[PDB]
């Protein structure tokens, strides 16, 4: 949320995008289409897998410890045993609570960041040939068929090819 | 005409609620649970060496209560003590019971070596109807009840050197008879004083004659004591009566062994983490099954669920 | 600070804005005015209230514990009692210190983020009708009376209405 | 001409300094304090049940020192012990005093039930000038000083079964006379040995005759002991002299009760968190008033202030 | 990484920049040059020094404690002493691990942020006289000699001086 | 033609790998180590006052073993006990040795004040061949072995008031002879009972005659006890034999003193943090040298390295 794309200027997610986490929808002369972006998807997944690698399957071996349940009343020594354990448990419980809250804030922010980065990259690529409509969509001011849209998604779009056409369309009356 | 190109992200119809720094309820596309909250209910027999105490406490197995003869010389990673366990020998107490239980549990062995103590002048191998072994009167297998020989009990001054490379654990006792009659019948003289010593320690215990409430019809008691003897040190036992003598020593080891109270059945299965409720998977970092654990276990926490987001915010259509 | 608006490209705050945390000042044909933006203000407040809800009024009940002051010298057991408590206190003191440092860094960053998000939204809304002067201000290249400024603040500004006028003004000699 | 539209944020003339990860002093528009550092100085009587010990320690109230008769059978959530408290009965000590104090404090009740012990053969209800109750010589209300009857003190072998559904706490004592004369005058024979037992425990104590420094002009002492008797177990008291006998038992409960040392006055007010310095508000997560707390309290920390930012960076004109 | 400049749209760092952490390379009529930006460099350094001031030279004095090594077997009391210490060490070890992971994530992000902020500032300064090529570089559409490049780096560039020239070059056919 | 203006950042040819939240290995331009993992191996003599025990344990220095006479009245911040230390006086034990060692270590002083005890009726200043001081038979310097005078040992009832403003620490002992012959030869009567008391405490100890394994050819033992006497209280010693008497008291202070076991040499150098491995620098927040520390020390952690990034991500050409 801190970058402002997911749950921000992107109105909502796409339930029909099932082969990636981020991607592109377009409308042109040949129809309306959708394609996932693999690099942004993998960037987010890699980071989340990084967190998981640091939390899952990493336990600590302990063996003989202290007693933690007692059948008889004893006073001072048992009071101390119980307090040591209660102290420990509360500290670990705090660590767990904080860990999850911080990690989740960070996951939401890093995924928002990857959406924003893909948007910014696409904006720069289009140069003077498109305008940002404010909702994650670009109005492209030239004929842009399926191969042209593909060139944008693959990073091979040559803005100079279309610039005269686009400027004429943008800056008319 | 031109074209439109929209950037976007996925969403799911079945999102999950997680907690963050700024919101206690935000929906994400996916999450994973970090708290293990269930067990199958069985203690897996692998990969830790499990010793089910069955009817025996560790201390009863140590002393050699007749229900515990199958335990002789056994080792364990985890000794499991059952709530149904009960004693069926001569009634005893152990001052600092918890410490003896702990040190034996941690050692992880009941390995016992007999030694030839010189008990000249007394009758050995005393038995009782309170400790039946195969319908015969018997006694603790690791202890030697000494009584008078021909109405004499001469002063004992008995030595046992440790010429081993390891420490020896000696278990011994003092008999507190129910009456002055019993004292005379057993030891042929008034109660005295037992002193067990080494170069670096001394323990003296005074027998205290008197009726205690009967346990399995016995108003007398034995009090159990222990002594560790280091290499090149020497055990000295000095008594004029009331001595429940050692028959030898236990080896004392160090390592990863322990003890747990549990009524969970032992299963043929493989799990690294044991709790009194049964073994639990240890993929997760935390667990709320039991504060009591043994092995490679998640850390105990109070929360019953902690969901880690593994996807972006879910923003449905 | 990490977004670069508050204490960055926005030179300073406005002591005269008392009805919101973020907002707009303008100059046009009809004068100079100020208006708070409620949505950005509420977004920041909501997040901060989220932190407060997790820290305030959430205490833990404890009853019989161990002794923590002693009238006589005793040695081993008392040494252990004192060490358990000193250990506990140092761990909690660390938790408190870190909690406040992290939360404050995050509060400064999230409030900066809300300022940046409002700026970006406004930039996109204006399309080709304005230029960013670098200091959080836009030069709007058409007559923009009070109702027009209001339309910008309310998200109802139709850039197409003014685009011919604006382009003529921007791209002259 | 056109227009100018400027985006901005508020600022205040009176900002506050907070700490961050990268700067120990940054000014924000507002902050809130997370450390409670003050008390009014009174312990609120609500909502916890407070028992002000006044001149009495818990143990003096237990035994029944004559200044503590108003405490009989009272319960508490928190017993408050005052530094001015002092004993005014027969001089005594309690081996493991701290443990008896703790277990009674935690039980939270002085509920006492008299029992009819069979003390045939001795004189009951011994009193002393060191323990005045309404100008008369007296003794601890919950203890029974037994002496000779017609220069005889026969051996006592007295039983009390627990046929209740709860545990019983017995408090008893051994009298150590100042001289051999006193021993004879009181018990008509040489000092012996007291044994108090159950099916699962035994305690024997040896009276030790001798002068101790006089306390309220008394060179003798009483040593106090306790025994818990579980349901279906039996208390057995075996003595030939020097026995300060129980009159009955205390109920032993479990729950949230405790004890605190404090000289703070008790106030008519309502606060969930008690410290020895007085009650404190518990809105904040942390406090630096006292490491000693009872109730729903902020956690003790060493810092006297921790300011949480509740506004943006303050960037004044 | 969360801002997208360092290890993102900036392809790589400059091993030949040894007098600052961030800066400018240019090509114009008079050659190719490099200059460090001191303000962004100092902003990053100050933040990192802030972290160091909170971690280095701040130790805690402790005196008489509990025993932590034992020559003899004892049972209950020694079990408790060992458990208290093992508990403490594991809690501190966790604190240390988390502290370093969080601080390092934050350092990487704050340094990325300073790069992005300098890029954004420069973009705004250039107004309609340049276009973003997508790789941290601007194509400047007017003659821009060494003094002109210097004016950009020093914040004294007057975009109005060059705007007619630049627009003519940008919006030709 | 125009111009190109590129924004960028530095990189280095020799980056360093650090851990982050999302990646266990990322290269940055620079980092700093947060775990101190080395010592020079010497304990710096400054700025803490170090007392090297050399051949003496603290308790041997306290009692006054003849190898420890140089220690009289010395103070310390840290007493350093060496593994080679050994006792060379009469064989003794200290029930609760660990506690006496701890309380003296924490007090930080061996300051001793002689007092004139009234031992009329016995022979003072007993010596032994097991405790040689300058080729002569001797004894612990702070203890007074009392024996019969003209085959009489009258009952001792000896007082010492504390009219000081501070607490006094008394160290005393009970002699356990090897045989009944020795008992008679030394004390002229059968073994009795020693009672040491104050207004607020009492300790009674029973001598236990018997052979223990010989230590430096001695089968008898001394058991060491201690008593703290508060201002306006009074020490009372009551004995008929077997008393190893105090010669006076130790001052008991509070402050920052302690004790450490180490074989590290003491160096002429200045370091605030001491471990058994030697002093360590304390710039870093953490250390993995030793869990045992004294002074201003980094906190012990299990990690041997923790690298803090001090530069951006390194993205080489
Ligand atoms: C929601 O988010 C979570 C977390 O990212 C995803 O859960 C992961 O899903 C993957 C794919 O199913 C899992 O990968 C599989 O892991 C198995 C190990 O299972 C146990 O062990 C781990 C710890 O050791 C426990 O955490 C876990 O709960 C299990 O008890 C492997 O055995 C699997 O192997 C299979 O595939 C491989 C591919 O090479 C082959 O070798 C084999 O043929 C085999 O069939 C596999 O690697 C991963 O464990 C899950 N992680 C967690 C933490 O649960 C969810 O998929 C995701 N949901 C959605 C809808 O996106
Ligand atoms: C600086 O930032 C702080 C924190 O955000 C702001 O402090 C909050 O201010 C609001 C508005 O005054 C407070 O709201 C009021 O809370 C009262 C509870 O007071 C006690 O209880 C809490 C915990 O239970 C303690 O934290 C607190 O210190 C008090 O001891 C309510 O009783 C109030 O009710 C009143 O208004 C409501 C409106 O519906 C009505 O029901 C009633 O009529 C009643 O009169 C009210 O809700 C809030 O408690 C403050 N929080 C904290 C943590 O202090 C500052 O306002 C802000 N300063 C500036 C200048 O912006
Ligand atoms: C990689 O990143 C690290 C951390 O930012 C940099 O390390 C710092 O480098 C500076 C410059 O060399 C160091 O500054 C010097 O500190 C000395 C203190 O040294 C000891 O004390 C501290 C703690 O008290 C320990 O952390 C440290 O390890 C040492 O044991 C001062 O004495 C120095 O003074 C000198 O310069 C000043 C300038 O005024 C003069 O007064 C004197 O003449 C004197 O000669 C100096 O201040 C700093 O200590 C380092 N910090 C750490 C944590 O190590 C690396 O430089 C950096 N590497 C690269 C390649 O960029
Ligand atoms: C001191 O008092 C106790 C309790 O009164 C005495 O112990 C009791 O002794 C009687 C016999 O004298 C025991 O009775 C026996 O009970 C069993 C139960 O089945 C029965 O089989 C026998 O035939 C007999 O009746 C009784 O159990 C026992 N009670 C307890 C609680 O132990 C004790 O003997 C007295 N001591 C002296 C020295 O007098
Ligand atoms: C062993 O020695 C102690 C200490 O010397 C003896 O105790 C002391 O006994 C005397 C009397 O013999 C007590 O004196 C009394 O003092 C009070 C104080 O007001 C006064 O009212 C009486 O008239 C009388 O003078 C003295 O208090 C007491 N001291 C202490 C410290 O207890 C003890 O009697 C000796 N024991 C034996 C068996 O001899
Ligand atoms: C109880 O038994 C112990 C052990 O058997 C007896 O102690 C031993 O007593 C003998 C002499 O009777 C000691 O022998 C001496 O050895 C030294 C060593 O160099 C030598 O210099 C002497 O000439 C003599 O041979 C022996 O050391 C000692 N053993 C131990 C382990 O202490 C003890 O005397 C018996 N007690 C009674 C009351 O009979
Ligand atoms: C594992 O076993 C413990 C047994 O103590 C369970 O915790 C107890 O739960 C009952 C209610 O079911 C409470 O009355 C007890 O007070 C609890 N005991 C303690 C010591 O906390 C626990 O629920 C079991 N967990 C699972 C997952 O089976
Ligand atoms: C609450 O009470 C404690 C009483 O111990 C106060 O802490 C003591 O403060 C004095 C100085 O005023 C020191 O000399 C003592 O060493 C402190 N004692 C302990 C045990 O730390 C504390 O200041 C009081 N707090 C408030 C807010 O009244
Ligand atoms: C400091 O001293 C301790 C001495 O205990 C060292 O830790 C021991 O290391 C050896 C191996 O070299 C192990 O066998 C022991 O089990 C360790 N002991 C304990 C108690 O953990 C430690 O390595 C030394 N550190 C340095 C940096 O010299
Ligand atoms: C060694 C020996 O002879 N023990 C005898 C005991 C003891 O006299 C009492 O149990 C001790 O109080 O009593 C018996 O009646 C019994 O228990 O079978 C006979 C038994 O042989
Ligand atoms: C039960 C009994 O008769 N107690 C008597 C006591 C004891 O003899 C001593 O206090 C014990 O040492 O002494 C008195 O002088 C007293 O204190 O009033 C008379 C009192 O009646
Ligand atoms: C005070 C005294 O006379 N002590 C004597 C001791 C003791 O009799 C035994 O050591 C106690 O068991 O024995 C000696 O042979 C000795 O050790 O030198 C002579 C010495 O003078
Ligand atoms: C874009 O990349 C895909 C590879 O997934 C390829 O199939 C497609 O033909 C490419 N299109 C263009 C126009 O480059
Ligand atoms: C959503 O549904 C799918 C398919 O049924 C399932 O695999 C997945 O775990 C579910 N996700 C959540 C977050 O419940
Ligand atoms: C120890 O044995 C010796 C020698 O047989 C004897 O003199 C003495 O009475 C015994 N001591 C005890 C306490 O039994
Ligand atoms: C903008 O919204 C406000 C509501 O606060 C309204 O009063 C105003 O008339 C609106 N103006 C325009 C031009 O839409
Ligand atoms: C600033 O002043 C106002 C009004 O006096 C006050 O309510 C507020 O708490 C003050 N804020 C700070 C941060 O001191
Ligand atoms: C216990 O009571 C019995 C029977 O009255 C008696 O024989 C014995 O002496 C008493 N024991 C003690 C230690 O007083
Ligand atoms: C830019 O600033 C530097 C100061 O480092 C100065 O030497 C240079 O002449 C300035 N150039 C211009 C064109 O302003
Ligand atoms: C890189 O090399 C320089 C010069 O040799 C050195 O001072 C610096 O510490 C090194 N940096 C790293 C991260 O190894
Ligand atoms: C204490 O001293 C008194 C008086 O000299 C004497 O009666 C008594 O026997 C002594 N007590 C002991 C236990 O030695």
């Amino acid at each position: 949320g801190i970058f402002g794309a997911i749950a921000g200027f992107i109105e909502n997610g796409w339930e029909g995008m099932v082969d990636g986490w981020y991607g592109f929808r377009h409308q042109n002369s040949e129809g309306i289409g959708q394609a996932a972006d693999l690099k942004s998807t993998q960037a987010a997944i890699d980071q989340i897998n990084g967190k998981l690698n640091r939390l899952i399957g990493k336990t600590n071996e302990k063996f003989h410890q202290i007693e933690k349940e007692f059948s008889e009343v004893e006073g001072r020594i048992q009071d101390l045993e119980k307090y040591v354990e209660d102290t420990k448990i509360d500290l670990w419980s705090y660590n767990a609570e904080l860990l999850v809250a911080l990690e989740n804030q960070h996951t939401i922010d890093l995924t928002d960041s990857e959406m924003n980065k893909l948007f910014e990259k696409t904006k720069k690529q289009l140069r003077e040939n498109a305008e940002d409509m404010g909702n994650g969509c670009f109005k492209i001011y030239h004929k842009c068929d399926n191969a042209c849209i593909g060139s944008i998604r693959n990073g091979t779009y040559d803005h100079d090819v279309y610039r005269d056409e686009a400027l004429n369309n943008r800056f008319q009356i | 005409p031109g074209a439109t190109l929209c950037l976007g992200h996925h969403a799911v119809p079945n999102g999950t609620i997680v907690k963050t720094i700024t919101n206690d309820q935000i929906e994400v596309t996916n999450a994973t649970e970090l708290v293990q909250s269930s067990s199958t209910g069985e203690i897996c027999d692998s990969p830790h060496q499990i010793l089910d105490g069955e009817n025996c406490t560790l201390i009863d197995a140590l002393l050699g209560d007749p229900q515990c003869d199958g335990f002789q010389n056994k080792k364990w990673d985890l000794f499991v003590e059952r709530s149904k366990a009960y004693s069926n020998c001569y009634p005893y107490d152990v001052p600092d019971y918890a410490s003896l239980r702990s040190l034996v549990a941690s050692s992880g062995t009941l390995e016992f070596n007999n030694e030839s103590f010189n008990w000249t002048g007394v009758t050995q191998n005393g038995t009782s109807s309170a400790c039946i072994r195969r319908s015969n009167n018997s006694f603790f297998s690791r202890l030697n009840w000494l009584t008078h020989l021909k109405f004499k009990y001469p002063a004992l001054n008995v030595t046992m050197p440790n010429n081993e490379k390891f420490d020896k654990l000696y278990i011994w006792g003092v008999h507190h008879p129910g009456t002055d009659n019993d004292q005379i019948f057993l030891y042929a003289q008034a109660s005295g004083r037992i002193t067990v010593s080494t170069k670096r320690s001394q323990q003296t215990v005074i027998p205290n004659i008197g009726s205690r409430p009967r346990v399995r019809n016995i108003p007398s008691r034995i009090s159990i004591y222990w002594t560790i003897v280091k290499p090149g040190d020497i055990l000295l036992i000095n008594s004029t009566g009331n001595l429940i003598a050692p028959r030898g020593y236990f080896k004392i080891r160090s390592g990863k062994s322990s003890i747990m109270r549990s009524d969970a059945p032992i299963g043929k299965c493989n799990s690294e983490c044991i709790t009194p409720n049964g073994s639990i998977p240890n993929d997760k970092p935390f667990q709320n099954v039991n504060r009591i654990t043994y092995g490679a276990c998640p850390r105990y926490v109070k929360q019953n669920t902690l969901k880690l987001a593994t996807g972006m915010r879910n923003v449905p259509e």
